[PDB]
């Protein structure tokens, strides 16, 4: 097997997903959706940044949703001018679970990623036992498309490590 | 006493950006709200592209900035530019003469504007090397403000995943 084995996610991405959900006043059953950036050139996909997307979907009909293609291209173009090392590698949503439309939405991101797109669900409500992240890539089985569940860890480069420690200091004390 | 409250994503973005730019200085804009005369909330930032001119008012790409601000509004972030940040890789937090001129341009747009400076080289565990400045209204030209960090409970729980076993 040559398949991706695992996924790492930067703490910034978790906080960015949460900030997206909160600043848009996302309200239940609804979810927020965006793009993830990083490096998927190896068996370990490294998710290191993200940006929010305009997104709308029909409660009465899972087949009905809209994503702004122009927004993806225009924002990614700005992201590239800032840091070209962080490539467009997939998408995220706030879940908390896989939704019926996700394999079809994933097919759209497939037009923007060099890799097989990574879907990251960030459970911004944080009601899970473990990590508030679940990672998936679409694969064929039997034949039909299905999501393969990849294990996640949270990992930070030195800058973020220093930042997170700084932010949690007053909690560590107590 | 004046205080700049910096949010979790603002701090992480500024450290990340400064470190990515090394050995070059980087700059970006800070977004947030002026709460009262002694209080600035920085809730978010975004990076400006590197320019040949180095970090100065010329480095502010108005087209980039307008596009970015408009796209942020579309996804629920429509906060005021409350200042700017720039990195000083290896040489600490202060304002150079050119930095004072930049800050004067920000201040003419909005007299409450704040200049944050971060040093990505000297920042280490557990020492973030960062400061915030405004110009003064023989006397010095500028002064430092208190910095603190605002985090929600939800954010606190989220951050604790980094070393979750602890």
């Amino acid at each position: 097997s040559l398949q991706h084995e695992k996924v790492t996610i930067a703490p910034l991405v978790l906080l960015s997903a949460l900030d997206h959900y909160e600043r848009t006043q996302t309200k239940e059953n609804k979810r927020c959706v965006g793009v993830i950036l990083g490096d998927a050139n190896s068996s370990t996909i490294r998710v290191t940044n993200s940006f929010a997307l305009p997104f709308e979907e029909d409660e009465k009909n899972s087949d009905v949703w809209f994503l702004d293609h122009n927004y993806i291209e225009n924002m990614n173009e700005m992201c590239k001018k800032i840091n070209a090392k962080e490539k467009l590698i997939g998408w995220y949503h706030s879940g908390p679970k896989l939704r019926a439309s996700d394999l079809k939405i994933n097919e759209l991101f497939k037009k923007y990623t060099q890799n097989n797109p990574l879907l990251l669900i960030v459970d911004v409500k944080q009601q899970g036992v473990g990590l508030p992240t679940d990672a998936y890539v679409a694969i064929e089985q039997v034949t039909e498309k299905t999501f393969l569940h990849l294990p996640c860890t949270i990992e930070a480069e030195e800058a973020e490590e220093i930042g997170v420690e700084h932010l949690l200091r007053d909690v560590l004390e107590v | 006493k004046e205080t700049v409250y910096i949010s979790s994503i603002a701090l992480l973005k500024m450290l990340k950006h400064g470190r990515a730019g090394v050995p070059m200085e980087v700059m970006g804009l800070m977004l947030g709200e002026f709460v009262d005369d002694y209080t600035v909330n920085v809730v978010d930032v975004f990076a400006m592209p590197q320019s040949g001119t180095g970090v100065s008012v010329e480095a502010v790409d108005d087209v980039f900035q307008a596009k970015m601000m408009d796209m942020l509004k579309q996804t629920g972030r429509d906060q005021m530019v409350v200042g700017w940040y720039h990195s000083h890789p290896g040489f600490g937090c202060w304002l150079s003469s050119v930095d004072v001129n930049t800050q004067k341009s920000f201040e003419q747009l909005n007299s409450r504007a704040v200049a944050v400076v971060v040093d990505p080289i000297q920042s280490v565990k557990g020492k973030v090397v960062i400061d915030a400045f405004r110009l003064i209204d023989l006397n010095r030209h500028y002064y430092s403000l208190n910095i603190d960090y605002h985090k929600t409970a939800k954010e606190t729980k989220m951050l604790m995943n980094l070393h979750k076993e602890q």
